[PDB]
């Protein structure tokens, strides 16, 4: 999994 | 005033964390990933389509005694990996860890994607990164930090993630406790949003510091540590069964073998990633490879300093006016 503000 | 709260991970691979936090009146918990990549606090509500909703706990604004609608209010997000919500505003009480900020901006979602439906432990995230990123529209709302900045006995707070454990986020004091040796901090960019930072260079096990500029991002919302392509082929290069695969997506290693440790620099100072927190866990249930927690971040398109590199150590996100960020060794 997770990649949070793209 | 002071804050603390336990977080704990979601998954036996430390996918991400939840920190349980109280909104409206009577306090209606739900559980939150506390993001500092993003700037919205967002959550599951009555309002959110029902095919949409699967195991979370859902915020009714309709019974919390203190919420009010934020009128004309919108917002809509989407994330690194693809997932993205849209809703509307109300503002709110919300405590977390006893410390109350009372007007809070609590994003309800009417929609959300599926990887947040799919994902049963996660009721919202709690944005910690500058408030220039939250997407209300049309008037930008602050962050819990920052509304709670005004009543902190000091404007910080620190994250302190475990090891397939639980660990802390502790708001407005730093418990001298939890760490050892000293707190280096290293100054922080925010022109693009971001706890931003530049980490002065690296080593692979017990051979040589590089000095590197690497830019990034101290993000406690993305699972894994994302570094330039040529840092990481330098550091797979050291474990002999790892390769590049393009079915998985990234560097995977034999489960059997011992990884070495990976040092990042900050300022005159190191922290060191122990070799078990880079091995991410097994690519399925059983299997005989494992993932790699250091990952090229060519993708991407910007380093972020993700859970497996800031849970070795205790963190400090320093918001005063000119911000900073404190390391230091656990």
């Amino acid at each position: 999994x997770v990649v949070x503000a793209x | 005033s002071t804050g603390s709260a336990t977080t704990t991970p979601i998954d036996s691979l430390d996918d991400a964390y939840i920190t349980p936090v109280q909104i409206g009146t009577p306090a209606q918990t739900l559980n939150l990933d506390f993001d500092t990549g993003s700037s919205d606090l967002w959550v599951f509500s009555s309002e959110t389509t029902a095919s949409e909703v699967d195991g979370q706990t859902i915020y009714t604004p309709s019974k919390s005694t203190t919420a009010k609608l934020l009128s004309g209010a919108t917002w809509s997000i989407s994330y690194g990996d693809g997932s993205s919500s849209s809703g509307d505003v109300y503002t709110d009480t919300v405590s977390v860890g006893g410390l109350t900020v009372t007007g809070q901006a609590v994003e309800s979602a009417k929609k959300v994607s599926s990887s947040f439906t799919e994902d049963s432990t996660i009721d919202g995230l709690l944005g910690l990164a500058f408030s220039t990123l939250n997407t209300v529209s049309p008037t930008q709302q602050k962050t819990f930090f920052d509304n709670a900045k005004a009543s902190l006995d000091s404007p910080v707070f620190t994250a302190d993630l475990g090891y397939h454990a639980p660990g802390t986020y502790n708001f407005g004091f730093i418990d001298t406790t939890a760490y050892t040796g000293s707190i280096t901090y290293t100054a922080v960019s925010t022109k693009q949003g971001f706890w931003e930072w530049t980490s002065t260079g690296y080593a692979v096990g017990s051979g040589t510091f590089k000095s590197t500029s690497i830019d990034g991002i101290a993000d406690t919302g993305t699972t894994l540590l994302y570094l330039p392509a040529t840092v990481v082929s330098a550091y797979w290069a050291q474990v002999s069964g790892a390769k590049s695969s393009s079915s998985v997506g990234g560097y995977v290693f034999p489960c059997s073998a011992t990884l070495p440790s990976f040092t990042f620099g900050v300022g005159s100072a190191r922290i060191v990633i122990p070799g078990d927190y880079i091995d991410f866990g097994p690519i399925s249930t059983g299997s005989s490879s494992c993932f790699g927690g250091i990952q090229s971040s060519a993708g991407i398109g910007i380093n972020i300093f993700g859970d497996v590199a800031l849970k070795a150590a205790f963190v400090v996100f320093n918001g005063a006016t000119t911000p900073t960020l404190g390391f230091a060794s656990k």
